[PDB]
């Protein structure tokens, strides 16, 4: 649109926080990325930005959602073909213990907007900055 | 805040906050090719579900700077 | 006479097509090898052919190690070959008793049980360990303990009344 936010970006800017909320904003950001792949897979859906330069990862961290939050960086697509899209990879399992290889691309201080730098440096405006450091890849 | 105050006044360590980089290969892109992608680590336990496992990246566990493949990979 | 090197028959395990296996028994009667051959196994962790199979699953029922177990009971290695573990530092001693009692099958602790695969060897390496700081798993280093504190409560019974060859209960 006229501001550069795309589909990805309004599910963003349409969510709220609440329980019922987080469950088809992410299940829509779900079919979409699919979808995307099928059509285009030589497209890359999340790289794309606005005119504030902000891609849909750090869209939801800029502002206070905090379940999208915490589905993208913990993002696996299990079926076949569109198992690239994911970001949480488990390694190995025996049994109990269950490791697990998070994503550190687009967060950890690597480029432009990092999650990591807009989390901390946003303007307390934004609620809610005090909770997106409890998420898994983060927090550790 | 601290520690991004610090990584931003010094270069040397900007190439050491690569914080568990590794730069893995994990799966496998359309177009064929190994994926490169720097990652980190974590480990859990549960007991309360029996742990049943889709998708595993190593078949053989422990972290020994020796792995093996799973044939789980599609490409 | 097809030939066979440590690579194609790994990967004849791994992807688990029969049509590969099925000229590996005259081939090791002809080179006067046996599947327990110095060649066979994988340098930098001692893995058999057995213990490929073991990792390797499709659907819970990997067919592949039972033809390797009829090729090892007519080069009549086959106590060895059950036998065999890993001899990486990091490794050391676990068998493909461990892995079948640790993936939940109860089927494939049965057949390997009865080739001769000795239930009291020890998994003394140091994943199996206690190591507070390293990843690790300690259940006891022992298969009787593996299959009492992962809650398998058939196994743990059957470990002890197998007729050919039964578990110490005390061993530690």
């Amino acid at each position: 649109d006229s501001v550069g936010n795309t589909v990805l970006h309004a599910l963003v800017e349409v969510a709220d926080n609440t329980a019922d909320n987080t469950k088809f904003v992410t299940s829509m950001y779900n079919e979409i990325l699919i979808l995307g792949a099928k059509l285009h897979p030589t497209l890359k859906l999340e790289e794309l930005i606005n005119k504030k330069g902000l891609t849909p990862l750090a869209l939801a961290a800029s502002s206070g959602k905090i379940g999208v939050l915490a589905y993208i960086l913990q993002r696996e697509i299990q079926e076949p073909e569109c198992r690239h899209l994911s970001r949480k990879f488990t390694e190995w399992a025996y049994g109990p213990v269950h490791s697990s290889l998070y994503d550190l691309s687009c967060i950890d201080t690597c480029e432009k907007n990092s999650v990591l730098e807009v989390i901390a440096y946003s303007s307390s405006e934004t609620p809610n900055r005090h909770d997106m450091l409890l998420v898994e890849p983060l927090n550790r | 805040i601290t520690i991004l105050d610090t990584e931003k006044s010094f270069l040397k360590c900007m190439r050491k906050a690569f914080r568990s980089g590794k730069l893995l290969q994990v799966g496998y892109t359309p177009d064929g090719k190994d994926d490169y992608r720097w990652c980190f680590r974590v480990d859990e336990v549960n007991w309360t579900t029996w742990n049943t496992n889709v998708g595993i990246i190593n078949e053989d566990p422990g972290n020994c700077e020796g792995v093996k493949r799973t044939l789980s990979f599609s490409l | 006479l097809k030939l066979y090197d440590r690579r194609s028959i790994f990967d004849a395990v791994a992807q688990n097509n029969c049509q590969e296996l099925e000229s590996l028994l005259p081939f090791l009667q002809k080179s006067r090898k046996r599947l327990t051959d110095s060649e066979f196994k994988d340098p930098e962790t001692g893995k058999t052919c057995l213990l490929k199979a073991m990792l390797n699953l499709h659907n819970g029922q990997n067919d592949t190690i039972s033809l390797l177990l009829d090729i090892a009971r007519q080069t009549d290695s086959l106590k060895e070959f059950v036998n065999a573990s890993y001899t990486d530092s990091y490794y050391k001693g676990q068998t493909a008793l461990h892995i079948a009692i640790e993936r939940r099958n109860m089927a494939l602790v049965t057949l390997l049980v009865e080739n001769g695969a000795d239930v009291q060897a020890a998994a003394n390496g140091d994943f199996f360990k206690k190591t507070k700081g390293r990843p690790g798993f300690y259940f006891g280093e022992l298969p009787l303990s593996l299959a009492a504190c992962t809650n398998q409560l058939a196994i743990v019974k059957f470990l002890l009344q197998n007729s050919w060859q039964p578990a110490d209960i005390s061993a530690r």
